[PDB]
């Protein structure tokens, strides 16, 4: 085809669109137009066009990089792919965004005055985690079906369901012995014995003589509904309850599919109908979940041979191993033991080519790990003891705890803390034993929306990143990894799994299916 | 049609398409005319040499006319945009052999334009009404263009007894001639077929 | 050229128009009433309202409930569209504050005129009267007022008059823009400021 | 009254004559989507009582409703309709990509529209000729010059003029270039014609 | 429609110039033009008139209407009569204005004729705002304006056109 | 009363009468306290100030010249009357209960009526602080952010009492 006509046609279309194109930008795209006639020329241009301004644009004027996206995404070349198709997300890079309640909406930080965060917080920053923490449960509160009615919604005017809710500053004031009060509060041992309440308005007591409490596992540091009546500057408590758990289509139905889990997706992954397609493309797409795999044991080593020789048929997408790696953390001496454990695993996966190609490797440390192991979210493991690792299996990635993984339309949060034993020792009421402890512990996990419902010295946690550890809204999968006991429970369209820990769960670990998200147990504790 | 009459037509359209409160009726042989003649000049002047003034002069021209029908065609296109569903039902209504308001291209913008606007409105907040009120039919809730709009105009063909309507007392009504080359101010609707055979330029 | 537009206000004609902010606006301003027969379920606003009562509601809702027949209420003309305030308008249109006598003074009155109310021409008579009267200080000021606080000369005017003003204020601004060579320069549009 | 919900979206427009648009008011809209619920569900509760036992002394409050559920549909199909008004300007004083601290402000259908706007505006400019169309977006003045001088407002990329030939707009420099090349970067802000 | 407008179909007026520089004859679309031989006089359209001068290409010649002599004549005339009075070009303004904007060194008592051109235009729009007056305080339905000039109209038009619609639909909302 | 603030006095440092106190929006008492970084700031700047009486009267980044401040004041004082958002009232409600609260059981443990009252006066007074704010910014309503400010604004204003 004629250059000169050729570059005059495609400048004139992507004029026609309002775009302006590079130098380098046009030359390069008529060198990739080259090869075709007036035939399929211009719908060509309108196709490229068109993916041009799916991209987020900043600009009338174009770069080659663009065009470049553009015309690749037009020849394909996504087929069999790896990337949109599962990502591992660092805890430090999931966006920031904040509620504000004028506006009713979260925005990202970009479009705020929020700064970034870092470690080394200001006073206010302290203080922002839990009002923050509030302000979320807050607005998922007011929502539920305890809001007011509408305008005549019944003939005689009701108590928003008999649910109306109200703020500390509000009944320190004329509502002495008012017996209908409920308000949304953080539990607080603020004087030894006499418990506290507070929100962002104040505090007061609470004479919790009785409990009458709902199922979950109360601690200090939890939010709950306290409803009773106020007197003598005591909230005199009827009963407890933490406030109900949205699924994540009723949070999009309401706040739009905005990608709060993080990626590199800007709407919510669970929303995509080429993702859709893309996530069942494999029909045994699969993945593999484990936890504190003590590599410094030549058994722990062995058995994992035994165990790639059991998924040598169907191997997973990738392998997850969750952290406290070793039975020695011991500081240096671990440090070898960890060189020593990633490069016998090398020769493991180097022993297994076929795994080593069909699947990936990914690792999520524990807090008696080497490093910054006791404040949370935990840097990666150290790039020195990884270094080897990183040349010898390039399938494979180090990353954070907790760390976020999304594979296609589905949310999967990783977490290494032996979080259960935590929350039952800084217990406010001992819980009623007719529901499990897992299961207590994963409604209060949900209903909190927070991986780490308890006081800051119980979960050290850099103040700015918080966020990190929010469960908002509720993902396909909350992987909490703890020594207390491997289990299965589900809710809110959430299954929320432990793969155990791998030398005391009898070396059992867990196997899950995104296609159609069930899950199995890799039972495997004779081999 | 020698070229100059062609380019003083089309101003003449250009005119009558500014100062009209309705869209006109379409004037694709103007527009296809002009349109090759500017591409005929343009590819004379790409056959010239450059650092040529009479190069430079007749691009200064070609200036001139692609700025009379781009502003000629944004104009048409603001009317179709601000009154969609009525054009395109003048359309749907048109008997044969009446001259149409629209081009193709532009009949194809503005179907284009009412199901863009009707999918928005629905998936909005259409969908979300109660049952009975889902549906709204825009050419209601469009308005229509104002016809009693008043006008200057300067006629070009001699007219007699056009009728001049006060108000809503018919006996008020009086008839007047319009002499060749005087202006006058007057509402539209008395002299839409007169503007429609250009009789009359509006000013 | 290719400005937004609003849509234009159609509260003079019979009909106001549906998409306009300002029909909508005009719409909202209360108007008294006196109710033919008794309401159920209603008593929550102004259980049952009785029959005979004096209320005063939106003219979007005095126009719905309105039939010709009187079934639902009977519509009273506002204070301003009675008698005396027509002869107020009648000595002298230029002094009366028609921003503060509800800003859709025109449109207002044209749309009550929709109840058939047995002064409508009177009412009609007075709306021209007015604004003839008002026409020629809507204009000389409008054309002359050149670069200057016009805030004490478009404070006494309703929004129609308003929009005249402004239409007059907008031909002069061009008309001297251009004697002074400024309408030559192309120029980054409004949207600059993001 | 039940309207003054509706009245707000009313008012967030009106109160802003120069054409720029304000952020989507989602919540509003909500709430007025969920007053017109609550309203037909007591209408047809209302409806079905008065006809099912005979009771001919609602039929007054039924038409109250009806008139408040049209009223609440007609503010916010007014409210909409504008907001698309407000956005169909942007492509012609603006330009095809809008800033993001503009586009922060329109919902998601919104841009849907506009990119649809968008698509069949292009097609009409190029169904106006044999070849390229007619770019009517341009010469939206009348033209003066041939060629102006103009004077970079922004540091900004390489800028083609013609093939091969091209100007960095660093900020500060000064170019002499033609009037047709530079009218879209002037509209946009790029560019500063002087003279 | 704007001033700038305006000014663009008032560029369209015939004016002659004197070139400094040889052209055979130019076939422009709208009509060809030329020869332009050097020192003599050419007439052409008043755009590229204005734009040769501009390139220093040629001297531009005063119409036979900017004369001091006529234009007093013209503008006594304009404030003796009542009604608009002929014009000696359907544009003298925007001509007055190019042309001694960008040729007041070619065209002799420039000071003079834009004073009359001025006075001229302050008579006739005084009486454009006595005919929008009488149109308004008559309820007249229509008016004639017969010798006036496109930027007068354009100058108060849209204010005038708008009151008249606002006028007749207050006078015609009676009619069942 | 004694010349400087003397803390020890407490209540006796102040001889205006509680009727024409109560009239003040908001009371400074601006004690003058010996610090060696804030004076030696303090002695740089006042030193600075003085060696640039001769510089041409420059102005300086981030500030309105005085003369276009002082004509910003009279445009927003004649153009914008703000009022409170409803929800912002609530707020200040409940603050004004604690805050009267708080007063009262000073005073009581005290056993002594305290100089600088705190009355409806002084909620109006935060009232019309944060009209004055939202009237800087031209906007119609003050946000409960407005609010916040015009409370920490009295809350200096009413350390300045306790």
């Amino acid at each position: 085809m004629a250059p000169e006509r050729l570059r005059s046609r495609a400048l004139s279309a992507f004029k026609l669109r309002g775009l302006l194109l590079r130098g380098e930008a046009i030359k390069y795209l008529t060198e990739a137009l080259q090869s075709i006639s007036e035939l399929e020329l211009e719908d060509k241009l309108e196709k490229i066009i068109n993916a041009v301004e799916k991209q987020p644009l900043s600009s009338n004027m174009i770069e080659r990089s663009v065009v470049e996206a553009a015309v690749q995404e037009c020849s394909q070349s996504v087929d069999e792919t790896i990337e949109h198709v599962f990502n591992i997300i660092g805890a430090f890079d999931i966006p920031r965004f904040v509620y504000n309640s004028e506006r009713k909406k979260f925005l990202p930080l970009l479009m705020t005055n929020h700064p970034a965060p870092n470690l080394f917080g200001t006073p206010r920053d302290k203080a922002e985690m839990f009002r923050e923490r509030y302000t979320i449960l807050h607005q998922r509160t007011h929502r539920h079906e305890l809001f007011t009615p509408p305008v005549i919604g019944s003939h005689p005017d009701e108590s928003g369901s008999k649910f109306q809710l109200k703020t500390i500053e509000t009944l320190l004031g004329s509502t002495t012995k008012i017996g209908d009060a409920i308000v949304l509060g953080m539990i607080t041992q603020l004087k030894e014995g006499k418990f506290f309440l507070e929100d962002p308005t104040g505090t007061v007591q609470l004479d919790l003589s009785k409990a009458q409490f709902h199922s979950g596992l109360y601690t200090e540091a939890c939010f709950v509904l306290a409803e009773g009546w106020f007197e003598d500057q005591v909230f005199h408590v009827n009963a407890f309850g933490f406030p109900p758990t949205e699924p994540s289509s009723t949070t999009r139905a309401y706040y739009g599919n905005i990608n709060f889990f993080g990626g590199p997706s800007n709407t919510s992954v669970k929303t995509s109908a080429k993702l859709k397609q893309l996530e069942e493309e494999n029909k045994d797409a699969m993945f593999v979940f484990l936890s504190d795999v003590w590599l410094d044991q030549v058994e722990v080593l062995e058995k994992l041979r035994i165990m790639f020789a059991g998924y040598s048929p169907a191997p997973p997408t990738c392998f997850i191993l969750c952290g406290n790696f070793s039975s020695a953390p011991y500081g240096k001496n671990q440090v070898q033991a960890l060189k020593d454990s990633l490069k016998t695993l090398a020769d493991i996966i180097c022993e297994y080519p076929d795994i080593h190609q069909s699947s990936r490797f990914v690792f999520v440390p524990g807090p008696e790990d080497p490093g910054f192991g006791s404040i949370l979210p935990r840097p990666p493991l150290a790039e020195s003891i990884t270094n080897e690792f990183r040349q010898r299996v390039p399938f494979s990635v180090f990353t954070t705890n907790p760390c976020r993984i999304q594979y296609c339309t589905q949310e999967i949060t990783v977490f290494r803390e032996d979080l259960v034993n935590k929350m039952c020792r800084n217990c406010v009421r001992f819980p009623s034993s007719n529901l499990a402890i897992p299961n207590h512990f994963v409604k209060t996990i949900l209903s909190q929306g927070h991986l780490t419902p308890l006081p800051l010295y119980v979960c050290p946690v850099y103040w700015a990143y918080d966020y990190a550890l929010r469960v908002y809204p509720v993902p396909d999968l909350l992987v909490i990894a703890d020594k207390y006991d491997p289990f299965t429970t589900t809710n809110t369209e959430c299954l929320c799994i432990n793969p155990g820990s791998f030398p005391r769960s009898g070396f059992s670990f867990k196997v899950f299916y995104p296609s159609n998200k069930t899950v199995e147990d890799s039972k495997l504790q004779g081999f | 049609l020698t070229p100059a009459e062609l380019i003083e037509r089309l101003e003449q359209a250009w005119m009558n398409e500014k100062f009209a409160p309705e869209l006109l009726e379409s004037k694709p042989e103007i527009v296809e005319c002009v349109m090759e003649q500017l591409e005929h000049m343009e590819e004379n002047l790409r056959r010239a040499k450059r650092e040529d003034l009479k190069v430079s002069i007749h691009q200064m021209e070609m200036e001139r006319i692609r700025y009379v029908l781009s502003s000629y065609l944004r104009c048409r296109l603001m009317k179709i945009e601000k009154f969609f569903p009525h054009v395109l039902e003048k359309e749907k209504t048109r008997p044969e052999g009446e001259p149409s308001s629209l081009s193709p291209e532009e009949l194809a913008f503005a179907r284009e334009f009412m199901a863009n606007t009707e999918s928005y409105l629905k998936n909005v907040a259409l969908k979300h009404m109660p049952p009975n009120l889902q549906k709204v039919d825009l050419f209601r809730a469009v308005p229509k263009p104002d016809l009693d709009s008043y006008v200057f105009l300067r006629v070009r063909e001699r007219q007699e007894n056009i009728l001049v309507e006060p108000d809503t007392d018919e006996q008020r009504d009086y008839v007047i001639d319009l002499e060749k080359g005087s202006q006058h101010l007057i509402r539209y609707k008395t002299i839409a077929p007169l503007v429609a055979s250009g009789a009359v330029q509006l000013i | 050229s290719e400005a937004y537009f609003r849509v234009e206000s159609g509260a003079l004609g019979p009909e106001e128009n549906f998409l306009s902010l300002d029909d909508i606006l005009m719409s909202h301003e209360k108007l008294p009433v006196r109710t033919e027969t008794a309401m159920p379920r209603l008593g929550a606003f102004f259980n049952a309202v009785p029959q005979g009562s004096k209320l005063e509601l939106p003219l979007w809702l005095a126009k719905g409930l309105f039939d010709n027949k009187r079934r639902i209420l009977s519509v009273e003309l506002p204070k301003i569209y009675q008698e005396g305030w027509r002869t107020v308008f009648s000595a002298d249109p230029n002094v009366v504050d028609l921003h503060k006598m509800g800003p859709h003074f025109y449109g207002f009155g044209s749309q009550l005129l929709h109840f058939d109310s047995p002064e409508n021409a009177d009412i009609s008579q007075s709306l021209l009267q007015t604004f003839i009267g008002r026409f020629r200080r809507i204009m000389d000021s409008s054309q002359n007022a050149y670069n200057e606080d016009t805030s004490a000369l478009v404070a006494r005017l309703d929004e129609m008059e308003r929009g005249l003003f402004q239409t007059g204020q907008k031909g002069l601004n061009d008309f001297q823009c251009w004697e002074k060579g400024q309408a030559s320069q192309i120029t980054a549009s409004n949207l600059v400021q993001n | 009254m039940f309207c003054e919900k509706a009245m707000e979206l009313i008012r967030e427009l009106h109160r802003a004559p120069e054409g720029q648009l304000p952020a989507f008011n989602e919540d509003g809209l909500r709430q007025v989507l969920e007053e017109m619920k609550a309203l037909y569900e007591q209408n047809q509760s209302d409806v079905n009582e008065a006809k099912s036992g005979g009771r001919s002394d609602l039929i007054p409050t039924i038409k109250f409703r009806h008139c408040s559920l049209l009223r609440n549909r007609r503010c916010t199909v007014a409210y909409l309709y504008d907001r698309l008004l407000r956005i169909r300007a942007l492509r012609w004083e603006y330009g095809s990509v809008l800033p993001n601290a503009l586009r922060f402000h329109m919902a998601a259908e919104e841009m849907e529209w506009f990119n649809n706007y968008k698509r069949s505006l292009a097609t009409y400019m190029r169904s106006l000729g044999g070849d390229e169309g007619l770019d009517i977006t341009q010469d939206m003045k009348p033209p003066k010059s041939l060629y102006i001088e103009v004077r970079c407002l922004k540091d900004y990329g390489e800028f083609e003029v013609d093939d091969g030939t091209s100007v960095l707009l660093k900020k500060n420099s000064q170019h002499f270039l033609p009037r047709w090349k530079c009218e879209q970067l002037i509209r946009q802000g790029v560019l500063e014609h002087i003279l | 429609m704007d001033a700038a407008e305006v000014e663009f179909l008032a560029e369209k007026e015939l004016v002659t110039i004197i070139p400094n520089f040889s052209l055979d004859k130019i076939y422009l679309i709208g009509g060809d033009l030329g020869p332009f031989n050097p020192g003599l006089p050419v007439e052409v359209p008043l755009w590229l008139a204005i734009n040769l001068k501009q390139r220093q290409k040629c001297r531009l010649l005063p119409p036979e209407w900017m004369d001091v002599e006529k234009l007093e004549k013209m503008r006594d005339h304009e404030r003796k009569e009542e009604t608009f009075t002929p014009m000696p070009s359907p544009y003298y303004m925007e001509l007055t204005k190019l042309l001694l904007n960008h040729a007041s060194d070619n065209i002799p008592k420039a000071d003079e004729i834009r004073t009359l051109v001025k006075d001229m235009w302050d008579t006739r729009i005084a009486k454009l705002r006595v005919s929008a007056d009488s149109f308004v305080r008559q309820q007249e339905a229509h008016a004639k304006l017969d010798n006036l000039t496109l930027m007068e109209i354009n100058t108060s038009g849209t204010f005038l056109t708008q009151a008249l619609n606002h006028m007749y639909k207050l006078r015609t909302n009676l009619q069942p | 009363v004694f010349g400087r603030w003397d803390e020890t006095k407490g209540e006796d440092n102040i001889d205006f009468m509680p009727t024409i106190l109560s009239r003040f929006d908001m009371i400074f008492i601006v004690k003058d306290e010996h610090n060696e970084e804030r004076d030696v700031m303090l002695a740089k700047h006042v030193i600075t100030l003085h060696v640039s009486a001769l510089t041409q009267t420059q102005a300086v980044e981030g500030e309105i010249d005085l003369a276009k401040l002082k004509k910003f004041i009279a445009y927003c004082r004649v153009k914008c009357g703000p009022r409170l958002s409803a929800e912002a009232a609530e707020k200040l409600k409940n603050r004004y209960i604690i805050m009267r609260s708080g007063a009262r059981q000073h005073e009581r443990d005290s056993d002594r009526r305290s100089s600088i009252p705190i009355t409806v006066r002084q909620l109006e007074a935060i009232v019309r602080i944060a009209e004055a704010l939202s009237k800087m910014k031209l906007q119609p309503f003050a946000t409960e952010a407005d609010v916040e400010e015009a409370l920490r604004l009295f809350q200096v204003s009413t350390l300045d009492a306790a």
